[PDB]
């Protein structure tokens, strides 16, 4: 019926960029928290 | 309403949408008719009231061939009307020999599980022989009939292949047209066939009105189902109901 | 047939494997019928049984 | 509603990152053969 | 199937009446220039 | 203070995260039930007999469809324009066999979008604004209503409405072009001009406004960061943009008044969509587009073809092949 | 078996929309 | 079916099959279409060309008009997918 | 020959935790850089 | 076809070892 | 056989699709042998050609 490689293509090409963008946002927020002196460094 | 005389007293605008048009009429009396010569049964009506399909079910650690009930997926479009025939006597018995009328109606029923079973409810080409020489309560008759194909030769399947028209190959797969053997593995689906079936019906009379020359009773029938132009194995159907006829 | 189906070694829970994934129908297939009970006899009519 | 005084920060140095990467890769190498069967 | 009809009719009339009697409660005066 | 007064104060309150209002009392339940039914039907509905010839068509994911080919099939041709609620069926299975969910979804959805328009006006009134955004929104509502309700009414059956799927719209468009000769109706031309001009004007406005930004960031900061929520700066340093547009084309054509510019921006696509929706509604009653088949002949009397004849050949090819098993007589009335 | 993939993608998109609407950066 | 042997007798040649051909096949024999062809195509199977003269109710005129064209007729085996559509087969 | 779901299992179970750990380390480094007033915030 | 997966896993492990050895945080 | 293989429409580069992935062997299979050249003749012997 369907091609098997499509499973790998769809799942990998969806999951990797999502984690990349989440990492960008989280590191930005962490730097912002670090710059302003507070309880969380 | 229940009798023909009450039904004739209503107007068409008074019956539309109620569902009375799909019902069968009722007879009142217990007399005898005795058909003369050149009689014809006219205005026959047959209404099923129960459907069942033969299957294999499990009762307790065993499997048996049992008829399971089914629900009608279509709507009130399953009653046969207007059937006419010619009566005669052979050796003291009555023979019907059905001739014309609305004697077929498609129907679809659903089995427990989700499967849909279409079939062609019909009494076409029926010859029924009775056990007596007069129409009286207790009279019985029955015989075999012929079931035509569900789809005729002009039907086209979703890929454009038919019986007397349409393509004769799977045009979407040109890679199957090579070698000494081509698409020989699709021959069953590329070669449409139309073969006739068979059935059996048994009827019994309960009420007879002499002054109106009417009869009524119950019936039990069984036949085969749709075959999808010869690509699947047909099933078996069982039905029960009532009937009405006039000897005028 | 249901009573005879319980006496088959393929339904023993202690007969599987750790990395054999899937339903039990993946190993033998789907059953349909019971062939019957075989009885073995030698040349003298004495009954024999397979261990 | 208000600023929660219970929030803190999370840290991870490079040595722990290397240990985690090595553990994940070695575990996958070990179990892949049995997963494929 | 009649009970389903009864419940649906109840719901519809409830919401429609809410609308109707809400618009009759001096709506034009509910503006920031009161 | 009575209980009813407190309820009225809460309903028409501007402090809520999402405004409710009194049009919301109709908008929310209808849209929610339509959404639930649509999701369930799109995922797991059984095949539906659309043409009334006992030939069901599959449209759900669980029955062998992908996202592109899946749809919610319109109701059966045997029903026609008759009302078909759930309680009027002998069983739920029969309701699903005859395309029941389509009517429910479309009706509750149309009521929802009308209430959405009303709610837009209501919040505009409560906030002290000018009450004409919902007039602009009335054009997509007009088009959707036109198709979904008006076409079945004119043609006499719900089975001719647009299917709720991706390839269903393609089928709808192809059959519509075959039967009514759209692309020659001037209202469709008006709609096409509306959408093309809307895109053109949007691109022009964006380019002109973005080019005329004043320098307040230097290099290592996105230019969007220079604007502050509440900053006072008219949306274009004039000399630059005005001179650019006066030099790019004929100088006397230049909108120097912002009110007129934005009014024209609002006016163009809305009028185009109104005209195309009215074109669909009129063609629902068999008033088709221009017909120029065999209009040029020589001196003897033979026919000389044009491009309209090629379009006619394509239309004939589409016509003879649609709904193959449904017709019994020569004319498709 | 691909119906699972389709359903997962659609539900993920709906979750993203929900989070965008209700957990949003304050405009101020 | 994919292969049908007697396809030339359905109206595309000079011979017409009496058991499977549509009523339009008789339109090329003058003086026969609306009266005799309708009677021919609405009666039971014929084992021979001579059996068409036993149709109950044939007036004389139909008899001699059929006798005129008897040389163009034949009777083959009945195919149920063709014999059911002899008055209207969807061709216009 | 082999089981098809093993491809997805191995690849997803390798790629997800690795990106999680890299995310943790990168956000830690960004917070540290933000705490010290420098050219990069 | 799984030889690709085996090779990728082994090469990734070797790459991780190389990075750990040569790109390391100073002991000071 | 090599010259005749070039005269087959399955080798036309403008005959594939965008989302049909794989080698050309995935569509038809692997070619094995040539069957020969067919010549069609009618009842009178003249030669006919398939378009
Ligand atoms: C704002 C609330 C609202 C409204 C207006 C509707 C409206 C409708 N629903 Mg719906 N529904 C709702 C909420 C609502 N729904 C909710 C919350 C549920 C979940 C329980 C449902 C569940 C539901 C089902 C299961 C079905 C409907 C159906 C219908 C249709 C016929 C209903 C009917 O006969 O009412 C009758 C109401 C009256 C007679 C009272 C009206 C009196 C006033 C004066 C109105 C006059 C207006 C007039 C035109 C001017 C109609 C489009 C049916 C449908 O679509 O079938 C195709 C159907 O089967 N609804
Ligand atoms: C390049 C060529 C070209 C172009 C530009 C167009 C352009 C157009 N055609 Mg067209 N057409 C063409 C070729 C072309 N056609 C050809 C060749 C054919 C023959 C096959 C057709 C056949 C054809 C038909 C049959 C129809 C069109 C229609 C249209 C118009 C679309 C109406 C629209 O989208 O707005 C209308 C906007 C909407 C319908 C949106 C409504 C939105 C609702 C109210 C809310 C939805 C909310 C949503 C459900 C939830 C949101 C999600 C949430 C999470 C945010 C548009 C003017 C249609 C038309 O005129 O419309 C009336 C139409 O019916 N054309
Ligand atoms: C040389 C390129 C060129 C030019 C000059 C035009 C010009 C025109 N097209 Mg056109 N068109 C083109 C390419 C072009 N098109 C292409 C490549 C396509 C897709 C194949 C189309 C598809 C298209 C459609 C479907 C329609 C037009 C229409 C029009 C007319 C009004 C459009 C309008 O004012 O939009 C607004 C732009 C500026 C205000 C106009 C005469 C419409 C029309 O009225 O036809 C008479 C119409 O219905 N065109
Ligand atoms: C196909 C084109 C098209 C789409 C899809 C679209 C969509 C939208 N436009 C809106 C607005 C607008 N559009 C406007 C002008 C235009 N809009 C245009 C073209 C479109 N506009 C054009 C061309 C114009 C220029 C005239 C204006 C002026 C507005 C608005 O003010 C309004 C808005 O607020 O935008 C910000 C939104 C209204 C939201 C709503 O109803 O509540 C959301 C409803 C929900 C969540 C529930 C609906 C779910 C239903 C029940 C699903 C099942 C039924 C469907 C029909 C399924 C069909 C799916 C198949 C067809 C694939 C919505 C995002
Ligand atoms: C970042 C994370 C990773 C992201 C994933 C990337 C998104 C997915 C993109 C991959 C698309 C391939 C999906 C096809 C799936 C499939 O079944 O493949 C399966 C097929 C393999 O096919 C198999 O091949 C085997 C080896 O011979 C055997 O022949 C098998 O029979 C055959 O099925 O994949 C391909 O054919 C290769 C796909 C990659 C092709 C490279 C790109 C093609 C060149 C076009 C580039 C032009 C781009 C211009 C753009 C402007
Ligand atoms: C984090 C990121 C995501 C990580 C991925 C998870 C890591 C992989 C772990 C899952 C390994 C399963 C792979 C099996 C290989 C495969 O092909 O499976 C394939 C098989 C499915 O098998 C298919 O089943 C189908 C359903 O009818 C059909 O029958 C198919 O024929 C059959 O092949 O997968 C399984 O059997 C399910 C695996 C998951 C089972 C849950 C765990 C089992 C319960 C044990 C829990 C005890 C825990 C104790 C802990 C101490
Ligand atoms: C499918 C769902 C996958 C599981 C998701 C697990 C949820 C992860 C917990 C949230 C982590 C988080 O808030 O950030 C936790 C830290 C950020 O750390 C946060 O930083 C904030 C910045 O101001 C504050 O300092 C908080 O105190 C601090 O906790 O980032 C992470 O490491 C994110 C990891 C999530 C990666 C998902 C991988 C999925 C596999
Ligand atoms: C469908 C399959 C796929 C699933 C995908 C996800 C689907 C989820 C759909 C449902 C999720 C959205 C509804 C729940 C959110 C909500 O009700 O907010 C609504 C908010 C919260 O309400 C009230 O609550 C708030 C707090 S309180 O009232 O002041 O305590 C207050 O701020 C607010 O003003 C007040 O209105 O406001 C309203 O409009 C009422
Ligand atoms: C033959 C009859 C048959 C029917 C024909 C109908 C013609 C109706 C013409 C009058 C209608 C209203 C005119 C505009 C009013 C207004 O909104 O002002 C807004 C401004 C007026 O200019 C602005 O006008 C301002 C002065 S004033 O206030 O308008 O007086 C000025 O300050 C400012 O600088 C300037 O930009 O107009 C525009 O910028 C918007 C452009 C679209 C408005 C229509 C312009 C004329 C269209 C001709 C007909 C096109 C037919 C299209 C067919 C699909
Ligand atoms: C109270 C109130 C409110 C609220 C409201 C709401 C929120 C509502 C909701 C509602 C809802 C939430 C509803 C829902 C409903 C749903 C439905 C109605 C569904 C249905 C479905 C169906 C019918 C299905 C079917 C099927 C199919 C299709 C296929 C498969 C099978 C089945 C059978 C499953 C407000 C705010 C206004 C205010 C005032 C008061
Ligand atoms: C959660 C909502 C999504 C539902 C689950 C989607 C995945 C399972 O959905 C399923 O669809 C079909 C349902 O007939 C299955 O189709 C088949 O499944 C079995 C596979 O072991 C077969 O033995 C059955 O004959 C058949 O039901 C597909 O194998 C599977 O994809
Ligand atoms: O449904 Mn839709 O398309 Ca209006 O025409 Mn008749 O019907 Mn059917 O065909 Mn053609
Ligand atoms: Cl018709
Ligand atoms: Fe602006």
């Amino acid at each position: 019926e369907v091609q098997f490689g499509a499973y790998l293509a769809v799942l990998l090409g969806t999951f990797l960029p999502v984690l990349f963008l989440i990492n960008l946002y989280i590191q930005t927020e962490s730097r912002k928290a670090g710059r302003d002196g507070g309880i969380d460094s | 309403a229940i009798t023909k005389s009450e039904l004739n007293q209503l107007s068409y605008l008074q019956v539309k949408g109620t569902g009375l048009a799909n019902r069968c009429s009722e007879v009142i009396g217990e007399d005898t008719i005795t058909p003369k010569s050149g009689a014809r049964l006219v205005d026959m009506c047959i209404e099923p009231k129960a459907w069942a399909v033969e299957e294999e079910i499990g009762k307790a650690g065993k499997t048996e061939k049992k008829f399971v009930n089914s629900k009608v997926m279509t709507r009130q479009t399953y009653t046969l009307e207007g059937i006419e025939g010619s009566l005669k006597t052979d050796g003291g018995k009555i023979v019907f020999t059905e001739e014309e009328g609305i004697d077929y109606a498609p129907t679809t029923v659903q089995l427990p599980g989700g499967e849909r079973v279409p079939f062609l409810f019909t009494v076409k080409e029926l010859v029924a022989t009775g056990n007596g020489g007069a129409f009286k309560p207790g009279f019985q008759m029955g015989g075999d009939f012929s079931v035509p194909s569900y789809r005729t030769g002009l039907f086209l399947d979703p890929k454009g292949r038919g019986g007397v028209t349409g393509y004769d190959m799977a045009v979407a797969l040109p890679g199957l047209q090579s070698g000494e053997e081509g698409d020989a593995e699709l021959f069953k689906e590329n070669n449409k066939t139309f073969e006739v079936g068979n059935g059996r019906i048994e009827m019994e009379v309960n009420k007879v009105n002499a002054e109106e020359s009417e009869i009524g009773g119950v019936f039990v029938a069984s036949q085969s189902g749709d075959t999808d132009m010869g690509s699947k194995v047909p099933k078996k159907i069982l039905t029960k109901g009532i009937f009405y006829a006039k000897i005028q | 047939d249901k009573l005879a189906f319980y006496d088959y070694i393929g339904n023993n829970p202690a007969k599987g494997g750790l990395f054999r994934s899937g339903p039990m129908d993946k190993g033998d297939g789907i059953a349909e019928a019971w062939l019957g009970h075989p009885i073995f006899r030698d040349k003298d009519g004495r009954e024999l049984t397979v261990r | 509603t208000g600023p929660n005084p219970n929030k803190q920060a999370v840290e991870l140095n490079r040595t722990s990152l290397y240990w985690g990467l090595l553990l994940i890769f070695v575990l996958a190498v070990l179990f892949s053969s049995y997963f494929f069967n | 199937m009649l009970t389903l009809k009864i419940l649906v009719y109840t719901t519809v009339i409830f919401f429609v009446s809410l609308f109707i009697f809400g618009f009759l409660s001096s709506d034009p005066s509910r503006n920031p220039n009161r | 203070v009575s209980l009813w007064e407190r309820f009225c104060a809460w309903i028409t309150s501007t402090e809520n995260r999402l405004y409710i209002g009194w049009f919301g009392c109709l908008m929310f339940p209808t849209l929610l039930t339509a959404t639930s039914c649509f999701i369930i039907a799109f995922i797991a509905a059984p095949p539906v007999d659309i043409d009334g010839i006992r030939e069901p068509v599959a449209g759900s994911l669980l029955y062998g469809n992908n996202i592109i080919s899946g749809a919610v099939i319109p109701s059966s041709n045997a029903i026609g324009m008759h009302f078909y609620p759930i309680w009027e069926a002998a069983s739920v299975d029969e309701w699903l066999y005859n395309g029941g969910p389509y009517q429910l979804i479309v009706l509750h959805f149309l009521l929802g979008v009308a209430s959405y328009m009303g709610r837009e006006w209501e919040l505009s009134y409560r906030l002290g604004m000018r009450p004409w955004i919902f007039v602009a929104f009335s054009a997509p509502v007009a088009a959707a209503s036109a198709v979904f309700l008006v076409y079945p009414i004119g043609q006499g059956s719900f089975s001719d409405g647009m299917p709720l799927g991706i390839s269903g719209t393609f089928n709808f468009m192809l059959v519509f072009q075959a039967e009514h000769n759209i692309l020659m109706h001037p209202f469709h031309m008006a709609g096409v001009a509306g959408v093309f001009g809307g895109s053109l004007f949007s691109a022009m406005h964006g380019s002109l406004v973005t080019s005329s930004l004043i320098r307040e960031t230097t290099e290592n900061e996105s230019t969007n960061y220079g604007y502050k929520f509440g900053q006072e700066e008219e949306t274009y340093n004039i000399v630059a943009a005005h001179g650019y547009f006066g030099r790019l084309i004929f100088q006397y054509a230049s909108f120097n008044n912002s009110r007129a510019l934005h009014f024209f921006l609002a006016l163009w696509p809305v009028l185009g969509i109104w005209l195309t929706a009215m074109g669909i509604s009129t063609m629902a009653f068999n008033l088709n587009g221009f017909n120029f088949n065999q209009s040029v002949v020589d001196s003897q009397g033979r026919v000389i073809n044009t491009w309209a004849d090629i379009i006619n050949r394509a239309d004939l090819g589409m016509e003879v092949m649609h709904e193959r098993n449904a017709h019994n007589f020569p004319l498709d009335l | 078996m691909e119906a699972l993939v389709y359903t997962f993608l659609l539900i993920g998109t709906l979750m993203v929309i929900f989070f965008a609407v209700f957990f949003r950066d304050t405009p101020r | 079916v994919v292969d049908y042997e007697n396809v030339a007798l359905l109206g595309g040649s000079q011979t017409v099959d009496l058991n499977n051909a549509n009523v339009r096949a008789y339109l090329r024999m003058p003086g026969m279409y609306p009266a005799a062809a309708g009677k021919i195509v609405t009666h039971g199977p014929y084992k021979s060309v001579a059996d068409v003269y036993n149709i109950p109710g044939l007036t004389n005129a139909e008899k001699e008009v059929i006798k005129k064209y008897e040389s163009r007729f034949t009777a083959k085996a009945v195919a149920p997918e063709y014999a059911i559509d002899r008055i209207n087969n969807g061709l216009y």
